[PDB]
RNA sequence: GAGGUGAAAUUCUUGGAUUUAUUGAAGACUAACUACUGCGAAAGCAUUUGCCAAGGACGUUUUCAUUAAUCAAGAACGCCGACUAGGGAUCGGGUGGUGUUUUUUUAAUGACCCACUCGGCACCUUACGAGACUGGGGGGAGUAUGGUCGCAAGGCUGAAACUUAAAGGAAUUG
């Protein structure tokens, strides 16, 4: 039949700019469109639900953090900027394809914590078996018990970081990878365990919005603004 | 290690760009630089030149990746067909290979690939549409069929060749 | 200095997309696919339609404002072939070629992780 | 435009398909780790945690005291043997050694290396022994056929009682 004809889409497009949150070093990410800001959905609306993916070494500046991508929430719109807050945390998928090998056992493990706000997260976890220096056999496998004494003790520690951390002192403290070295100082005891990671933590309720603890999270700001000159 | 020495001036002097190998997360990275490299695709056929090396063809096939731009490097499974257990997947691969590589080898001399095959994974690397010639008789044979069979329809798919 | 949309390539059998959109992937900024640059209907997932597409891509992406592209390309997964088609090194070449900057390749094809096949 | 194909097509699609993002629901399934590894009487068994009973090997200066082995019937589930030594690797237990990872006055508890030993799934060898869902014609490769049973040729169709139309076929440098 007869099907349209184009009016061009990008006329009423507007451009916002996403501001990270300041648990992170360098805090402009990049930027969305959105419609423009008309009655009946209005465009920070039509924001705020919207999700980025954004790479944890172009939210640091380093390299060593190539995998391990990042979602940012956007929350509140003021000013031509996204204030955003952290929403997830996954790795590429070759990082973990990269991490399994043959003739060892991964333990990975997964607990849905709710912190000292009322995000409940499940975080997850994963862990592969070591061989020990001089060890002559090839296979390096844990006999199981391990296995469930390591996902015991990987819960409990890491249901410990949680519970005595908030979503930005949660945040602060798996960038430098830091409860990955607390999984491997408290399991040496039982097995070897290379290369321990978190790998994913995903959002599953969020409390409310307190706009007054996301700007304590981001920085302060109020505007009067220009005033017509008639 | 072995093959470093014969890859880095095909990155060096051949193309323009330059190379670091990591040992911190055992990669390697390839910086084009910016006042004196041409060629603004010379990255990514570099890229695509040791990803074909990692990957598992030769260090010359790799080469015939980087000259001569048009070869691309398709990829599948052994468990996407017929789902292989694992006996049949000894039968599978030694199937492919024939006897001292002798069917993988006509596989490549006939239609002007080249492959490399994995434990349950295969990589067929050329020319498209001759990707697609040899990914149907791999496939074929794969599904499981009389080797003088397959021989007789690469003899055909050579006379396309010819 | 850079202004970065993602790239989306999907690079089938049969066909290839490149769809750029924004940093979080709602908006979209021209997609076109491999099959409606030129169709015998089946040279859809050729590099010649995939350099096509990719190319009037990187036109509307200037247009916009784009200048890089983080590139995230697929291929059709699930219970399936798992790796991408001829096309997607051929949209990623020629969205290199045609002006754009290339940021961060990544494979986001859909691993089943434990299908329903039998 | 999307599937899909060697190409196509049925199909969906401007009442927006395919692609992208957020979220929900459903039914399965337990990827890579995954092995000539494990467990189970066999068929079989792979996410976590808990409960319920079970089982095996080992350790034992515990206990009973021949309680035992094989299978027609019946029940549950569904190059050989009576035979010698080895060798490497691996799984479970145990003993000893004495180094490194571990570590400390919260409980006990590892991992690896080595030797020995018991029991398994296999593999590579050795030495030595009579080891005496039922129904069936008779070797393999061929060859001939004055036998028996079959199937099969002719010859332009129309068209035969009719030398018969139209049209078609065949061959055709009228």
């Amino acid at each position: 039949g007869q099907k349209k004809r184009v009016v061009d889409p990008f006329t009423r497009k507007e451009w916002f700019d996403i501001k990270a949150p300041s648990t992170f070093e360098n805090r402009n990410v990049g930027k969305t469109l959105v419609n423009k800001s008309t009655g009946l959905k209005s465009a920070s609306d039509a924001l705020k639900g919207r999700v980025v993916e954004v790479c944890l070494a172009d939210l640091q500046g380093s390299e060593d953090h190539s995998f391990r991508k990042i979602k940012l929430r956007v929350d509140e719109v003021q000013g031509k900027n996204l204030l955003t807050n952290f929403h997830g945390m996954d790795f590429t998928t070759d990082k973990l394809r990269s991490m399994v090998r043959k003739w060892q056992t991964l333990i990975e493990a997964n607990v849905t914590v709710k912190t000292s706000d009322d995000y409940v997260l499940r975080i997850f976890a994963i862990a592969f078996t070591r061989k020990q220096a001089n060890q002559v056999k090839r296979h390096s496998y844990a006999q199981s018990s391990h296995i469930r004494a390591i996902r015991k003790v990987i819960s409990e520690i890491l249901t410990k970081e949680v519970q005595g951390s908030t979503l930005a002192q949660l945040t602060s403290k798996l960038i430098p990878e830091v409860i990955n070295k607390e999984i491997e100082n408290a399991t040496k005891d039982i097995f070897p365990l290379q290369n321990i990671h978190v790998r994913k933590v995903k959002l599953l309720k969020q409390p409310k919005f307190d706009v007054g603890a996301l700007m304590a999270l981001h920085g302060e700001g109020s505007g009067e603004e220009k005033g017509k000159k008639v | 290690r072995n093959s470093w020495t014969k890859i880095y001036p095909p990155l060096v002097e051949h193309l323009k760009l330059q190379v670091r190998m990591n040992l911190k997360t055992k990669s390697v990275e390839l910086r084009t630089n910016p006042k004196f490299t041409t060629d603004p695709g010379a990255l990514q056929k570099g890229a695509d030149f040791i990803k074909a090396f990692t990957l598992g063809f030769d260090l010359d096939d790799s080469i015939a990746l980087l000259r001569l731009d048009d070869l691309y490097i398709e990829t599948f499974e052994v468990k996407d067909v017929k789902t292989l257990t694992g006996d049949h997947l000894s039968r599978a691969i030694g199937r492919i290979a024939g006897k001292d590589g002798k069917t993988k080898f006509a596989i490549e001399n006939a239609t002007r690939t080249r492959i490399v095959l994995a434990d349950s994974k295969i990589h067929i690397l050329g020319g498209f549409t001759h990707i697609r010639m040899a990914r149907e008789s791999v496939v074929s044979l794969i599904l499981g069929s009389p080797p003088g069979k397959v021989y007789g329809n690469l003899r055909t798919v050579a006379s396309r060749l010819k | 200095s850079q202004v970065f949309g993602v790239a989306r390539i999907y690079a089938s059998f049969n066909d290839t997309f490149v769809h750029v959109t924004d940093l979080s992937g709602k908006e979209t900024i021209a997609r076109v696919t491999g099959g409606m640059k030129v169709k015998a209907d089946r040279d859809e997932s050729s590099p010649y339609a995939a350099m096509l597409a990719a190319q009037d891509v990187a036109a509307k992406c200037k247009e916009v404002g784009i200048t890089a592209v983080h590139v995230k390309i697929r291929a059709t997964g699930g219970t399936r072939t798992k790796t991408p088609g001829p096309g997607g090194q051929a949209a990623l070449r020629a969205l290199a070629r045609s002006g754009l900057r290339i940021g961060r390749i990544e494979d986001v094809t859909p691993v089943p992780s434990d299908s329903t096949r039998k």
